[PDB]
């Protein structure tokens, strides 16, 4: 297990983590308060 | 009619000697460095100007240049 | 003893050199009167893939 | 054969051939050269391109009198299409000569785009018998200077190395002689000569002693009363030819446009000229010659030194530095006269000089285009040469602490800057297109980004442009700048800006904002690879010692990781694919902006400019419609050589790919195979080369391949150019 | 999905459907074959990806536990036999079984 | 206004492009039957776009004459004519963010180099270290300050030149 | 060497076909190269131009256009099957060099006899600025 966490840390498997919350925190910002342009 | 120059810093490694080809290049004793050897270029005349002896210098920078210069038959590497 | 102790770190002051005011540990210097004793190592490759190389006397300074 | 270097004869192969003709004007590196023959050699090959010159103008009008329409274009100049040269290729076909025989002229010609009519036509020229007059005498003055060039070389006539380093009484010579008094006399022509032959006086030769300029002479000169010049200006309903509507003025500052021609007065530029002559002839005066009095160039640069050391010593050292590097002159001169080349781009448009060029709307596309596309190769010289002065006549110790060393130390930080600059402008500029891209692509074309650009509309307002409603101060009849210049130059100039049928300063928009950005991308960028190519000319990292082996180099080997394309040629080389992709993008704007105005819907490019679509829609294939049809398998038009050429750009473009992508060792495999096979051939093997064939070298196909593609990214420009702008003639 | 703009791309194709035109032929060869509901398609789905972790499963037999031998591997004699008799010969006589009973009675 | 641009409510084009865009949808939407999956997907998309049209007219935007909406960039015109949220308060927003990226970014740098093998630390990644950082920037403008006005951010001629 | 051998230029071949890879209209016109060595058995060899050749028990000779193609040889007989070629350059007049082993000792190990040559008592760079030497040839030398 000590092996498997440490490959979960490699740089493919943490950039896979980053990018859906990234882009499900952007897709889920814009299916909510939908189609933003110009801020209050 | 390529030009091979060779500084002060060579430690007497060989392994430009034993890459180029050509036989360019030889060793000769000196009192510079541990090993007691330094390379030379007696015959530039059958340099054909391929680098591989700079790559094989393993200093900082390169002990070994090869200023390219005026071609010929033997430096184009023309068997015709 | 002629040069810097064994294991001391130096910074460099070659121009040509790739480590250049860059800082290296001693791995060795001999003292037979050679050109460019000081040998030095560094963590850092150059782009070759050597990380060692032979410096001189002058060529070498306190870290830092 | 190169006498002038005798390690190139000796070579046994091809490279002899090409390298000869590449090396044969570097006086530098030539053989058995001196420092005072350097100089000679030059002063001689420079009397040369004055020689092409001439007769390059003189071949222009004789082709043009002999065989053009100059007499039947002045009495209908906006209908009557011009004509440059006649057409003989017996490969044609009959159709084709019925087709390009449009002209008034009885055998086929090609329509002329340089604007040589309307220039001629200005300057007082209504006859082919004037045309021929002028032909024979630039011929004579291209004979003189090539007389020259082989005299100044003879044994006597032989200038010093002294006399060409006397920068001081150059100046005085050239600023006071050269720009003054030839600025000088261009007024005493169009006073004389020009100004009366708009206002019907033929003027000429015969007559120009008898006729005055003016009624009252000279005495207004001697007594003061330089304002009776000035009295009675010409009307605004008045025939560029005819005294209908005429004056007596010579000297006036109107200001603005002439409602017939919409060009500038006459009387303005000849007023221009004048003064010009006055400042150039007193700078002339300023350099130390001879005599006591006079500034000189070395105690001035020693001086101009801050005390604080921002500078360090600041600008010493310098005047040996400049006056010894030839290539040092060099950049300058290309940095100064590739930047006025671009001026003269940018004001000729919105301010046009010369009569009925407003209307031909081909002729403005492509002396805007011409200019631009030479002032981005000027201006890569400039860098260039300027790299080849750190390498062959830079001296570190005796320019050590000045300005030239300080910039040359800290280097890592000007690159960076351009690189972030670069970056942000890349990045930003590329996203908003996108963005735009994509939803207008999913139907809402009202979630685009679009900016408007404040900061300049903020000047057009505040150069006279109501329509933003900024309300500034030469907006705003209150304000002083107003109040002063209203008597002089305003009613003219504040009629011309607010028309919005000139291209006077044009309405601005959001599409306007992106392109420039987009520009200044460009710009930016294409310092960066000449600068680095520059400052890293002497040394990089990967080759501390890059000033031994020179400019122009292969590469230092598979070393270090790779070493392909580090030489300060090899940066010029990358920059000259930006130059024309910047150029291309400034020009592409000019071209559009301009069409969607000539056709009178200039909301085609206020919402179609926004998003990329709308240049490869509207623009692109849109105007490629009357192009492609030059020959179709029903019949051909006129814009068949246009169509044609359209595609040879398109060709040979291609062809550089090749010199590019694939290198030499592909090739010398090759050919050792065919030199195998014209041995063993029983009957051609009794035949045998002289100079052995070999492939081209790694430099040498650079340069073929830019050129393939230089050349296929202008022939295909051209012609859509020309043939979408003539065929809908608007 | 219905998300910034995008849903413009299901397209009125028709059937009371909307969405992205294909142009693989997949409903061609299902209609080559008996396939007349959608039901037939599960089941196929369900099919590969059983056959698929035996697949995967294999892999790791084949290498992590029992491996064959270079001997194994040099018997090309008896692979072209198997490859061609079994593989190609039954693989086409089974096929012409389907296209005998479902594919032609449909 | 300013720059002889209309607001977007005031203009004609601007609901022209309105009843255009929406005549588009109910033509697709005569196609299919009331209650079905597709009738419901185009009646929303009708109410998205009769929403955001609505909106970006009540936020005080500029319409040209072609009809759709310019930005002004200029803090001083934004203030006076109110069209800050625009251009002026979207570049705090992002130099926020910005900021938040490098200093995360410098700090776990700086700290792997402190300790044996620093190259493995890149490529295999303390994610422990990279959370806590991440975390701990949210007041990355005074560490910034903090580190200027102290002098450990900038390097002093320390590094490598060329000549 | 002790002393330089003299070509024998009549020694057997190696068994083989021919090749396209031979000598061309270069070789009788310019020069041409020869390398000869001694092998203890009957061998199978890679040529530098073409394929494979079998060697014979005792001397053998080829000829080559290219010194490049006869030390190609030389590395791979050294290495593959230890031995020790010689291989000389023959021009067109009928005059003979003995170039490689010119001292009899590779050039890979020290000898007493050498001389320098091409000896810069300097480091690499620290060397004058072109501009000193701007209007002869050389910065390095
Ligand atoms: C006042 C103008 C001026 C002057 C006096 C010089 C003078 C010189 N330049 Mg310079 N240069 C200039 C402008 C100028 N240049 C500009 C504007 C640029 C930018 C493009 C350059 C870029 C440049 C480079 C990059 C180099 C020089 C070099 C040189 C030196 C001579 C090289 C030589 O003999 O080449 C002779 C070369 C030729 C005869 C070949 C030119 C062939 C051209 C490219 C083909 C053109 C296409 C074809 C004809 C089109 C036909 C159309 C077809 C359809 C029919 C000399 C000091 C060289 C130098 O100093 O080396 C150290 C060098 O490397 N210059
Ligand atoms: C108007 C342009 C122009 C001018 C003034 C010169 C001037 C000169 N050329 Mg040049 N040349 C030109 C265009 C020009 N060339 C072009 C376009 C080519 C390519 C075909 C050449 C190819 C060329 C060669 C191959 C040689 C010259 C040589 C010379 C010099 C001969 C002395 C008289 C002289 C300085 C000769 C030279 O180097 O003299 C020193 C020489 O050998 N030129
Ligand atoms: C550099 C200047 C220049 C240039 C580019 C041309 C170009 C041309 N001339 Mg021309 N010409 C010139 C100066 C020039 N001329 C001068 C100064 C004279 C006076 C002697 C002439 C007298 C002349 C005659 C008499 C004829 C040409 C012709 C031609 C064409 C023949 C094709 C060719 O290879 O050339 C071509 C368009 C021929 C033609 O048929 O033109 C269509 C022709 O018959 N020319
Ligand atoms: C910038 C100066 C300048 C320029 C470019 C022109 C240009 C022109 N003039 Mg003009 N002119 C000028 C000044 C100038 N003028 C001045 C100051 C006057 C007042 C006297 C006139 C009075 C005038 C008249 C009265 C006429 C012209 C005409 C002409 C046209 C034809 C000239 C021709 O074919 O050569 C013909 C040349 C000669 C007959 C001999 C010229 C003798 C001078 C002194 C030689 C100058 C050579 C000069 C030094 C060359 C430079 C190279 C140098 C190194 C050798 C042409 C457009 C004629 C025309 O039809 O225009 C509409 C015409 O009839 N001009
Ligand atoms: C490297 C960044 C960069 C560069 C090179 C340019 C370059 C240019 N801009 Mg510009 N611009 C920028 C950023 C930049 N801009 C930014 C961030 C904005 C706000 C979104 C604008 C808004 C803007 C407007 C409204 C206009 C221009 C215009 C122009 C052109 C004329 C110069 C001018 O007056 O503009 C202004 C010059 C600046 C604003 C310099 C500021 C650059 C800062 C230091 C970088 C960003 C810092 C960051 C936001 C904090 C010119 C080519 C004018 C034009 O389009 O020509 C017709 C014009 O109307 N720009
Ligand atoms: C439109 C661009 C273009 C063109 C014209 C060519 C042309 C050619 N390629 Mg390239 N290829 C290209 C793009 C192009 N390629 C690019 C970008 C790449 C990069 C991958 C490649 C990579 C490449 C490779 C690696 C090889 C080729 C080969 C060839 C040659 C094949 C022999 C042949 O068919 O010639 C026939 C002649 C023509 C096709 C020219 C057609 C135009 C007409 C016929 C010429 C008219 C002449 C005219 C009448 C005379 C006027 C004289 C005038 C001075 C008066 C040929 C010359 C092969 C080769 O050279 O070996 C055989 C080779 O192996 N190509
Ligand atoms: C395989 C088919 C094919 C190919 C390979 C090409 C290839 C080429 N065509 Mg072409 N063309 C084709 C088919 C093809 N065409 C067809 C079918 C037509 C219609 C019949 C045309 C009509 C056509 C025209 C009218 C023109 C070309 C041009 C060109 C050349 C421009 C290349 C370049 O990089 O310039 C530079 C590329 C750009 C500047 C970008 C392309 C256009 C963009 C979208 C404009 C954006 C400008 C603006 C500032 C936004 C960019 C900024 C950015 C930061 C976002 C190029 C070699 C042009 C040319 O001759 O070269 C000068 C030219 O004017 N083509
Ligand atoms: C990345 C590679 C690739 C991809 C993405 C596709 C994708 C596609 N293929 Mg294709 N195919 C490929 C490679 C690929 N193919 C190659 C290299 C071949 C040469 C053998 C074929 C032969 C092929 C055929 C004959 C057909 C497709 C069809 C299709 C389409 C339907 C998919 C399907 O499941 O049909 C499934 C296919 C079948 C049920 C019939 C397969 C019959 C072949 C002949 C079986 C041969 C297998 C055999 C044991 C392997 C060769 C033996 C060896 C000795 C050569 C689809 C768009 C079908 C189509 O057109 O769609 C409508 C179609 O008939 N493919
Ligand atoms: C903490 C990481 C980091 C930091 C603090 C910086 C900081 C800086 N960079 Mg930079 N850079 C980075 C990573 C980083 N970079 C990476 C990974 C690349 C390779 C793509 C580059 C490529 C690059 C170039 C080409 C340039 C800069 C430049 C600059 C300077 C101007 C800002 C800029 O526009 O850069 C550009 C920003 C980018 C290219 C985006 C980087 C990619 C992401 C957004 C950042 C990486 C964050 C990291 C992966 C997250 C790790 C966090 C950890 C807890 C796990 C600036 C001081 C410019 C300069 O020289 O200054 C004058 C410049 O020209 N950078
Ligand atoms: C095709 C090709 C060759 C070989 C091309 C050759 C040998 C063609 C040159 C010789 C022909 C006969 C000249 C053709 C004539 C020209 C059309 C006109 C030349 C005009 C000048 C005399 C001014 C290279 O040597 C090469 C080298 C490096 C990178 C790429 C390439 C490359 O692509
Ligand atoms: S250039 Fe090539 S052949 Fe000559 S000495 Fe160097 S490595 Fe050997
Ligand atoms: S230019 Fe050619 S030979 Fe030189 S490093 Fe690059 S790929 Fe290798």
């Amino acid at each position: 297990m000590k092996d498997f966490t440490t490959y979960l840390s490699t740089a493919p498997v943490v950039g896979l983590g980053w990018a859906i919350f990234t882009s499900g925190l952007l897709i889920e910002i814009n299916r909510f308060f939908p189609d933003p342009l110009v801020f209050s | 009619a390529h030009v091979v120059k060779i500084y002060d810093t060579c430690i007497g490694c060989t392994q430009c000697v034993r890459a180029c080809p050509l036989d360019v290049l030889e060793m000769v004793p000196w009192d510079g460095c541990k090993a007691a050897q330094m390379a030379s270029s007696p015959r530039t005349e059958d340099c054909v100007g391929c680098k591989r002896c700079e790559t094989a210098c393993p200093t900082d920078f390169l002990s070994v240049r090869v200023y390219l210069g005026n071609e010929s038959t033997r430096s184009l590497g023309l068997a015709y | 003893e002629i040069g810097p102790k064994r294991g001391s770190l130096v910074k460099v002051l070659r121009p040509e050199s790739y480590w250049y005011n860059q800082v290296g540990k001693v791995v060795s210097v001999d003292q037979s009167g050679i050109r460019y004793p000081v040998v030095v190592r560094f963590e850092n490759q150059n782009y070759a893939g050597v990380s060692t190389n032979n410096y001189a006397l002058d060529e070498i300074e306190e870290v830092k | 054969f190169p006498k002038f270097s005798q390690g190139l004869a000796q070579d046994p192969s091809t490279r002899r051939i090409w390298y000869g003709l590449a090396t044969a004007h570097d006086f530098e590196s030539h053989d058995g050269m001196t420092e005072e023959n350097l100089y000679q050699k030059i002063f001689a090959s420079h009397f040369g391109q004055l020689a092409i010159i001439f007769l390059w103008t003189s071949g222009n009008l004789f082709h043009v009198a002999w065989q053009g329409n100059f007499e039947q274009w002045v009495t209908d100049p906006i209908h009557v299409r011009p004509i440059a040269h006649a057409i003989w290729d017996p490969h044609f076909g009959q159709p084709a000569v019925e087709a390009f025989t449009r002209g008034g002229a009885s055998g086929p010609v090609n329509i002329a785009t340089s604007g040589v009519y309307q220039w001629w036509y200005t300057i007082g020229l209504r006859s082919n018998q004037e045309l021929y007059v002028s032909s024979v005498f630039l011929a004579l003055v291209s004979a003189v200077f090539l007389f020259a060039g082989w005299l100044h070389l003879q044994p006597n006539f032989q200038p010093s190395l002294s006399w060409f380093k006397d920068a001081e009484s150059r100046l005085n010579h050239h600023l006071a002689g050269l720009f003054g008094v030839s600025s000088l006399a261009w007024t005493g022509h169009l006073v004389h000569v020009a100004i009366p032959e708009s206002r019907g006086q033929h003027v000429g030769w015969d007559n120009f002693l008898s006729v005055l300029p003016h009624p009252q002479g000279l005495t207004p000169f001697w007594s003061g009363n330089w304002a009776a010049y000035a009295q009675n200006p010409d009307t605004a309903s008045h025939a560029f030819g005819t005294a209908d509507g005429s004056g007596t003025a010579i000297l006036t500052f109107l200001g603005g446009f002439h409602p017939q021609t919409q060009s500038l007065w006459l009387s303005d530029m000849a007023h221009h000229h004048l003064a010009i002559a006055v400042l150039f002839i007193v700078a002339g005066h300023m350099y130390r010659t001879n005599f006591g009095i006079g500034h000189r160039l070395e105690a001035i640069l020693e001086a101009h030194t801050p005390p604080a050391g921002g500078l360090g010593a600041g600008h010493k050292g310098l005047f040996h530095t400049v006056n010894n590097s030839l290539h040092f002159q060099l950049g300058l001169a290309l940095a100064s006269v590739g930047t006025i080349t671009s001026l003269v781009a940018q004001h000729m448009y919105s301010l046009p000089p010369y009569a009925y060029l407003a209307v031909d709307f081909t002729t403005q596309a492509s002396l805007y285009t011409h200019h631009q596309y030479i002032a981005g190769f000027i201006m890569c010289g400039a860098f260039a040469h300027g790299a080849i002065f750190f390498i062959r006549d830079y001296d570190p110790e005796q320019n050590k602490g000045n300005v030239l060393a300080r910039v040359l130390d800290h280097k890592e930080a000007i690159i960076s800057h351009l690189s972030w600059v670069s970056l942000f402008l890349g990045f930003h500029t590329l996203g908003l297109y996108v963005h735009n891209d994509v939803v207008q692509a999913f139907g809402t074309p009202e979630k685009q980004i679009l900016i408007e650009p404040v900061f300049a509309q903020w000047i057009q307002a505040a150069q006279g442009k109501s329509l933003y409603g900024f309300d500034l101060l030469l907006a705003s009849s209150s304000s002083p700048a107003y109040s002063a210049g209203q008597s002089l130059w305003l009613p003219g100039w504040l009629e011309a800006i607010n028309n919005n049928q000139n291209s006077l300063f044009l309405t601005i928009g959001p599409g306007d904002f992106l392109v420039h950005h987009a520009i200044a991308l460009g710009l930016h960028t294409t310092t960066l690879i000449l600068v680095k190519g520059a400052l890293d000319a002497r040394g990089s990292k990967l080759m501390p010692d890059k000033k031994d082996f020179g400019y122009s180099f292969p590469c230092d080997g598979p070393g270090r990781g790779g070493t392909c394309d580090i030489s300060a040629y090899d940066a010029f080389y990358l920059a000259v694919f930006w130059m024309l992709n910047t150029i291309g993008w400034v020009t592409f704007y000019w071209h559009w902006k301009h069409l969607t105005l000539w056709q009178g819907n200039v909301s085609q490019f206020d919402e179609s400019s926004t998003y990329l679509m709308g240049w490869l829609r509207d623009y692109l294939w849109l105007n490629s419609s009357q192009l492609i049809n030059g020959y179709n398998p029903f019949g051909m038009n006129s814009l068949s050589v246009w169509a044609w050429t359209f595609l040879f750009g398109h060709l040979v473009y291609a062809t550089g790919f090749m010199f590019l992508i694939s290198w030499r060792g592909y090739w010398q495999e090759l050919i050792e195979t065919l030199v195998w096979a014209h041995e063993k051939t029983p009957l051609a093997n009794l035949v045998y080369w002289k100079d052995k064939p070999v492939a081209l070298s790694i430099v040498q196909a650079r340069l073929v391949g830019l050129a393939h593609f230089s050349v296929g990214y202008i022939f295909t420009y051209a012609a859509f150019l020309i043939a979408s702008t003539a065929g809908r003639f608007g | 999905w219905p998300i910034v703009g995008q849903e413009i791309l299901n397209g009125d194709v028709g059937g009371g459907f909307q969405g992205i035109q294909i142009t693989s032929g997949f409903f061609q060869l299902w209609r080559a074959s008996g396939i007349t509901s959608e039901l037939q398609l599960y089941s196929t789905a369900i099919g590969g990806l059983v056959l698929a972790a035996a697949c995967f499963f294999a892999g790791w037999f084949h290498y992590h536990k029992a491996a064959p031998k270079l001997e194994w591997f040099q018997n090309v004699e008896s692979m072209l036999n198997h490859h061609l008799a079994g593989l190609l010969g039954l693989g086409s006589l089974a096929w012409a079984g389907h296209q005998i009973h479902v594919s032609l009675p449909v | 206004d300013i720059a002889g641009l209309t607001p977007c409510s005031e203009s004609k084009a601007y609901n022209k492009l309105e009843r255009k865009e929406l005549k588009v949808l109910d033509k697709r939407l005569k196609q299919y039957e009331p209650g079905s999956a597709p009738y419901l997907a185009l009646q929303a998309t009708k109410e998205r776009t009769e929403n955001r049209f609505k909106t970006y007219a009540k936020q005080g935007l500029l319409c040209g004459n072609d009809g759709l909406p310019h930005l002004i960039s200029d803090p001083g015109l934004a203030l006076r004519f109110n069209h800050a949220g625009e251009v002026f308060i979207p570049t705090f927003g992002f130099l926020y963010v910005a900021g938040y990226i490098g200093h995360v970014g410098r700090q776990y740098i700086i700290l792997s180099k402190e300790d044996a093998k620093p190259t493995d630390k890149e490529i295999i990644l303390d994610v422990p270290l990279a959370l806590k950082l991440a975390f701990q920037g949210w007041a990355w403008p005074l560490a910034s300050i903090q580190e200027l006005r102290n002098g450990s951010l900038l390097e002093k001629d320390e590094n490598i030149t060329v000549s | 060497p002790w002393k330089q051998p003299e070509l024998d230029p009549d020694t057997p071949s190696p068994i083989f076909g021919g090749s396209t890879g031979g000598l061309l209209r270069k070789a009788q016109v310019e020069e041409f190269y020869v390398i000869t060595w001694e092998s203890p058995k009957e061998q199978i060899f890679e040529m530098p131009t073409g394929g494979a050749a079998i060697m014979r028990k005792g001397p053998n000779l080829l000829k080559f256009a290219r010194k490049e193609q006869c030390m190609a040889l030389t590395t791979q007989l050294r290495s593959k099957f230890r031995q020790t070629p010689c291989f000389y350059r023959v021009y067109a007049d009928g005059k003979v060099q003995y170039l490689h082993p010119k001292d009899g000792v590779y050039p890979e190990k020290v000898n007493a006899g050498r001389v320098g040559v091409n000896q810069n008592m300097r480091s690499i760079g620290k060397n004058v600025d072109p501009i000193k030497v701007v209007k002869f040839t050389g910065s390095e030398p």
